[PDB]
């Protein structure tokens, strides 16, 4: 009648952030 | 949005026969993070069997048993992939 599932997208791995230092 | 750059696949989401398993794809690295919502409906039942996956693409699959088309809305974050709504018409199996 009513069914269904929710998700959850997302990256691997991380990442390194700008060069800011 | 992603809806506006998802590119799925669907052996069974554009046609399926009672007693065979039906699945798809959402194929959407690019959206990056972003669930996504999916679901059926229909006077009838079904196995429904997704598993996340760091790639974004949601593979998910199903055996019907009950003839008949199924509406199945796929929108992200609530919006609406290419062809959001894509029925199914379902034929008997083998009896």
């Amino acid at each position: 009648w009513k069914v269904g599932f929710f998700k959850r997208n997302r990256p691997p791995l991380e990442e390194d952030d700008e060069e800011g230092e | 949005g992603g809806a506006h750059k998802v590119r799925a696949g669907g052996p069974g989401l554009e046609r399926a026969e009672a007693g065979v398993p039906a699945e798809f794809s959402i194929w959407t690295r690019e959206a990056g993070a972003g669930g996504l919502a999916i679901a059926v409906e229909g006077p009838s039942k079904a196995e429904i069997s997704f598993e996340d996956r760091k790639d974004g693409s949601c593979g998910v699959a199903y055996v019907v048993q009950e003839p008949g088309d199924y509406e199945v809305s796929v929108k992200f974050n609530e919006e609406h992939i290419p062809d959001s709504p894509f029925v199914v018409p379902v034929a008997s199996p083998s009896g």
